[PDB]
């Protein structure tokens, strides 16, 4: 999200974990759209906990899969 | 087979490593365990050592041949 | 082999370069052909015997089978263009190949992200368009004689309408409702009341914003000094449909206690409003009489049921804002009217404000015998105010021959002072496509153009920015003494499109191949 | 999004020369440590040698290519310093060419890859030092296990409970204090056949190389000496062109003696004017070095001479004896020449060597030639290169004071540690500070794999011992997995982590700043 | 010898700025060769952010602006 | 580096005046003149005229950077 | 000094025209006048 926005994707990430370590924890995110500054908590963008959840749980199950399968059979045409 | 001519790690010579080199030296084991091979033991036989002039000689023992045979390998 | 079927995607560095140096392929055709000394092409088929040479851009581009899917955009492009006005059409490719030539230089040697770049647009065709404003002349000239004219076409209008039963007042309300904004023609500046229950002559035109809902139970019917707050939320029963949910509580008395909870959610919003120095507040949706008895306390009269296009042209009347949240106290855009009253026509009861700040509308009352001089009016009128209009946006002319062209340029290098780090060569090369309009337009005339173009950006930069590019003497001379005029419509439409047809194709990271019909 | 293109490609060409540095790095990971993997190398002459040595794998691979050729000067300059570990810092270059990989693939520059090297390297040592167990050289126990830890890797090992005080009261009587780097170039190992390994003396003031004169009237000693180093030869008039010797006469005869006797006695005239006991002349084959009449005519003069000096000691000699090189007799005096209490000529066995004492000299310094005697020609060989090695290991604790536990218990440690303080860093660094601790874990890792050991499971057991621990644990083949290196008697100085670290961040910063390359005549 | 200027790249970018007020008074042709040697000036600054790895276009733009 | 380049050769020999009149900074003049050829490059192939007028707007800007 | 680029080439395109449509007229040149040559299609 960093690089499709515009800023560097090594300097916006290490820059959000030391705001939410040395100062404290919150939650201060990259700029997708065009704002001041940053802590999109002051901007009330939310997503849905059981909509996040969702997704690492389809990501882990096919990350399992894909690595349950070593084997490629594909058949010709006759 | 044969690994040759390395496109990149520019060397003065060539450079092999991996199965390649493993295979190689099983190779180079067996035929020379295969020239002492019918020679162990009293019941061997003798052969013949060739040389480049195209004379020959006929002996059973096994040191003998060892000491004459051409091998060029790093294990052999 | 992903997708399949004739489709596919381009490589990023090919479709970049589909992109780009194929859009200005496509460009290139109409390029020379821009102008009236513009070149000619030559179209030829298979059987070559049936060929021809034209030089019409919108021939020239649909004609010629096109394999370039990034291709395929500048036709829909060329369509839109179409869509406004049947000339221009080769003014808006040629404008676009250039932006999109120094858009290459906007991302090898710049470092330049995409998105900021067409933000970089935005920001200088705004300068743009402002400055073809300024720079705006019209042939308008006799007013007093234009003025004149405007009610008799609006009379030739209403022919075949059941308006025509008087024609005299009827022309005097549509002629009044469009000088009298001094500013967009819209109809958005214009609201259209449907009663009954009178004749059709007895219509008048009130700029007051009338609006047919009231506000307030016992409030009073008339405000001064009146400081209106713009604001969308659900103060009455939020969750519209409550059937389904589980309440646990031990008794009756504690499920209403969760509502006064939710009661004391209300002053949390209501402390908000109080800290804005209102005494009136709109809302869309409808306010439970708690919270509202809590605003004639403070003094705040509520107008409900606004809808949404009530709430922007109450902005714009008001100046405010559609804002529905409140992201902090005092930092907003607020509107004001001197003298809220509230009237009674049709035996209903009206609203009629007076004294907006800064105030240009009108509202037009139509008074029928029945929905069917209600509907058929309302629907003729806006067909009349659209001719009266036509009148105001074209026929209103600018500085033509290379003039306007390098006057928004000025205008463009003045966004490209002041501006931040990453836009400053986005902004930049936005006034390098400016100037190649009149280069290329020299370039068909057969003159020399880095020395016309040069001499006239130095000219224009330094006083007399009337100046412009004479093709006939291959000098540069005053348009005003000349009378080379170009329309202003014609300007905003390639602009427009200039930025519409660069926003789909900057943000282009990849060309994905549309399927062959 | 859209960013620079770089439509010329100069980064390409030294991400193939990284690669192509990377590969020497691969073919030297098997070789690290005792249990490495041997590397086969043919010479162009036809040579067939073969050791599991960084540095002589390296010396004798004859690279072309030039970003390959500084792994060849860090291992130099590891040997230089340290003495040991110049297999490891070669693994670990490669590893910072690997992690640079990775950087690039993010558009970061390499400057400031270089850059952030440096404060990691600084870092990693400052961490190293507060882990070190700080020792004093005036311990004479601790030395003594150092070095006799480092002579257990050789064939020699019951013997060398006499070799582990020698090269430990060599260096402490040339250490003094805080003398930071101390030459072991001033430390003579001299191989000499016959005897025993039992058989050894230090004779901290000099030992030469040469016997004595065999011919008439050699002294074999002198008392109350004094000795110059001659680099002339005297010898009767031989021009480089065509000459010969007729004597058709009784005349011509004493014609040639008269003219050679005197030429040799006026050379031998000076040489007692300027009071010199002891000469010391330089071995040359093509000519005659000392007459046999100019050596009846210094015997005569009571003047001790040893010729046939050879030349790689004259500039040893001119050093640690604080003399100075004589080229002309003319200037050939008594200010160039030393203080000899003693010379004399002792044979252990059959070697006859000279040795002298007491330079009493202030700008000469206790510079010590020690003297290795054996039976067999592979024992004095395997015994001076052990003992090297010994000297390397006590070299390490002059300049730089204090010792690690070795196999790999730092480079687990300092890996740990980079990872939590990356959280006090901010933008490009701060990966950079992450890339570099999984760097530092390639030494432990190869460590297990070239000892048969799991690799990924030996590398969690480090992790997880040196949470509670601190330096406790390491890698060790003896235990064949992951036991105490200071209970198995296996001690690393620090200075060899130190100067990996330092060579390391040093290599890779020369590699990244080419940008290019072209052809220079 | 020892009377000096002001360095890092601003002396740099004032002669760049002083040829663009150059380029601003000038003859029809000899525009585009007055302006073009201000742009050699502001690629010095360009070089020296390069080979110190940070980036240029936003440093000389925002130096450039300043 | 040999150079094949005639052109080359000249760089070289306009090089050796910065090193006998001061003898420092030469590679800033290399530099320096390349970019000039940079700029100079995209001042021809965007007219093709003779440079000889390009050289006046260089001895104009020049005095201004001065 | 300073012109204009001319980055595409479309002499090419009209030198050949010209040259391919003189070839026709030098053709029907030499049948002018009742003395001219025939041509023979």
């Amino acid at each position: 999200l960093a690089e499709n926005s515009g800023l560097d994707p090594i300097g916006t990430l290490s820059t959000l974990k030391s705001k939410q370590l040395k100062e404290k924890i919150s939650n201060i995110g990259v700029d997708c759209l065009g704002y001041g500054s940053n802590d999109m908590k002051e901007l009330f963008v939310v997503d849905p906990f059981i909509g996040k959840k969702q997704q690492i749980l389809l990501a882990t199950q096919l990350c399992r899969m894909i690595l349950k399968i070593d084997n490629v059979i594909i058949s010709g045409k006759d | 087979f044969n690994n040759s001519r390395s496109d990149t790690l520019f060397l003065g010579g060539e450079k092999i490593s991996g199965d390649d080199i493993r295979n190689q030296n099983v190779l180079a084991t067996m035929a020379v365990a295969n020239v002492v091979k019918s020679s162990l033991g009293p019941v061997g036989l003798d052969k013949m050592l060739v040389d480049d002039i195209g004379d020959f000689t006929v002996t059973n023992d096994g040191a003998t041949i060892l000491s004459l045979l051409d091998v060029q390998h790093p294990a052999g | 082999q992903i997708f399949g079927d004739q489709v596919t995607e381009e490589r990023a560095e090919n479709a970049r370069l589909s992109a780009f140096v194929g859009a200005i392929a496509v460009g290139d055709l109409v390029k020379s052909t821009l102008g009236p000394k513009g070149m000619d092409k030559l179209l030829q088929s298979a059987s070559s015997n049936t060929c021809m040479v034209t030089n019409d851009g919108a021939t020239i581009l649909k004609s010629i089978p096109l394999d370039n899917p990034a291709a395929k955009v500048l036709v829909n492009i060329s369509k839109v263009q179409d869509d406004e006005v049947g000339d221009g059409t080769t003014s808006v490719t040629v404008l676009s190949a250039e932006l999109l030539r120094e858009a290459e230089k906007l991302i090898d040697q710049s470092k330049i992200h995409p998105q900021t770049i067409i933000e970089g647009y935005r920001l200088a065709s705004a300068a743009a368009l402002d400055a073809l404003t300024k720079a705006a002349v019209d042939n308008s000239h006799d007013k007093t004689m234009f003025r004149e004219d405007l009610i008799h076409i609006a009379k030739t209008t209403l022919s075949s309408k059941i308006l025509s039963q008087d024609k005299d007042h009827f022309a005097e309300l549509a002629t009044n409702a469009i000088l009298r904004l001094k500013g967009s023609t819209n109809l958005e500046h214009i609201q259209i009341i449907k009663i009954l229950g009178g004749k059709l002559s007895d219509s008048f035109l009130d700029e007051g914003f009338i609006l047919a809902k009231k506000f307030g139970n016992n409030q009073p019917k008339r405000i001064e000094n009146a400081k209106i707050l713009i604001a969308n939320t659900t103060l009455d029963t939020d969750k519209v449909k409550i059937f389904g949910t589980k309440f646990k509580v031990d008794s009756t008395a504690k499920l209403a206690q969760l509502e006064k909870a939710e009661r004391e959610k209300m002053k949390n919003k209501i402390a908000k409003i109080s800290k804005f120095g209102i005494n009136t507040f709109i809302n869309r949706q409808l306010i439970y009489d708690y919270p509202e008895q809590l605003f004639t306390d403070l003094g705040i009269n509520s107008i409900e049921h606004a809808d949404f296009e009530g709430v922007e042209r109450l902005a714009l009347v008001t100046g405010g804002e559609v804002v529905s949240t409140f992201d902090e106290p005092s930092k907003c855009k607020l509107g004001e009217c001197d003298v809220i009253e509230e009237i009674m026509l049709g035996e209903q009861p009206f609203l009629k404000f007076s004294g907006c700040k800064a105030g240009e509308a009108c509202t037009i009352v139509l008074r029928g015998a029945t929905d069917q001089t209600l509907d058929e009016a309302e629907r003729s009128l806006h067909d009349a105010l659209s001719v009266l209009s036509q009148t105001t946006k074209e026929t209103r002319t600018v500085l033509g021959g290379g003039c306007a062209e390098m006057v928004m340029s000025k205008a463009v290098d003045t966004e490209a002072q002041n501006i931040d780090g990453k836009k400053s060569l986005a902004v930049e090369a936005f006034a390098r496509a400016l100037r190649q309009l009149p280069t290329i337009l020299a370039d068909n005339a057969g003159f020399d153009s880095s020395e016309l173009v040069s001499k006239l950006r130095s000219s224009i930069y330094n006083g007399i920015s009337t100046s412009g590019l004479d093709l006939n003497n291959g000098t540069i001379a005053d348009m005003r003494q000349l009378g080379i005029v170009e329309s202003y419509k014609l300007k905003r439409a390639v602009v427009s499109s200039a930025s519409e047809a660069a926003e789909v194709l900057l943000r282009v990271d990849n060309i994905i191949r549309a399927r062959p019909r | 999004n859209a960013t620079f293109k770089n439509k010329e490609k100069p980064q390409e060409v030294r991400k193939a020369n990284i690669i192509a540095a990377r590969s020497v790095a691969d073919a030297i990971r098997t070789s690290l440590g005792p249990k490495g993997m041997d590397k086969m190398i043919k010479t162009s002459r036809g040579e067939i040698i073969i050791s599991n040595d960084g540095h002589t794998i390296l010396k004798q691979m004859a690279i072309l290519h030039p970003v390959a050729r500084m792994l060849v000067e860090v291992s130099a300059a590891q040997d230089s310093e340290a003495g040991d570990g110049t297999t490891s810092v070669v693994i670990l270059t490669g590893a910072l060419l690997g992690a640079a990989e990775r950087l690039l693939n993010k558009g970061i520059h390499p400057t400031i890859i270089a850059d952030s090297f440096q404060s990691a390297a600084k870092r990693s040592v400052d961490i190293l030092l507060e882990m070190c167990h700080k020792v004093s050289l005036s311990d004479r126990e601790q030395l003594v296990r150092a070095a006799s830890t480092s002579l257990s890797s050789k064939i020699v090992s019951q013997y060398s409970s006499f070799l582990a005080p020698l090269a430990v009261d060599s260096v402490l009587k040339i250490s003094d204090e805080n003398s930071k780097n101390v030459d072991l170039n001033d430390i003579r190992l001299v191989k000499k056949v016959g005897g025993t390994i039992d058989d050894t003396e230090m004779i901290d003031g000099v030992v030469l190389t040469q016997t004595a004169i065999k011919s008439a009237g050699g002294p074999t000693r002198k008392e109350k000496a004094k000795i110059g180093l001659i680099q002339f030869q005297i010898s009767p008039p031989k021009p480089d062109t065509e000459n010969n010797i007729i004597v058709n006469d009784y005349r011509q005869m004493d014609k040639i003696l008269k003219e050679e006797r005197a030429y040799l006695l006026n050379i031998c005239k000076k040489i007692k004017k300027a009071k010199c006991n002891v000469l010391l002349i330089q071995k040359s084959i093509l000519r005659d070095a000392v007459n046999d009449l100019a050596l009846h005519f210094l015997s005569k003069l009571n003047i001790m001479v040893v010729k046939d000096i050879e030349r790689e000691e004259i500039e040893f000699l001119s050093k640690g004896l604080g003399c100075k090189p004589i080229a002309d007799i003319e200037l050939f005096t008594e200010d160039r020449l030393g203080s000899a209490d003693l010379v004399e000529e002792i044979d252990s066995d059959g070697s006859k060597i000279v040795r002298v004492t007491g330079i009493r000299n202030n700008n000469a310094r206790p510079t010590v030639s020690v003297v290795i005697r054996g039976a067999n020609n592979m024992i004095i060989d395997e015994t001076e290169r052990s003992l090297h090695d010994a000297l390397c290991v006590i070299r390490c604790l002059v300049k730089e004071r204090g010792l690690i536990a070795g196999g790999g218990a730092p480079e687990i440690e300092i890996s740990r540690r980079l990872s939590k303080e990356a959280r006090s860093m901010e933008g490009v660094q701060a990966f950079i500070w992450q890339e570099f601790a999984s760097a530092l874990e390639v030494i432990p890792t190869t460590l297990a794999e070239n000892a048969g050991l799991n690799s990924i499971k030996v590398v969690t057991e480090l992790r997880s011992k040196h949470e509670n621990g601190e330096l406790n644990d390491g890698i060790s083949v003896r235990r064949s997995g992951t036991t105490n290196t200071y209970e198995e008697h296996i001690l690393q100085p620090v200075l060899v982590s130190t100067s990996a670290i330092t060579l390391a961040s040093e290599c890779v910063k020369s590699i990244l700043r080419i940008d290019d390359i072209a052809f220079s005549r």
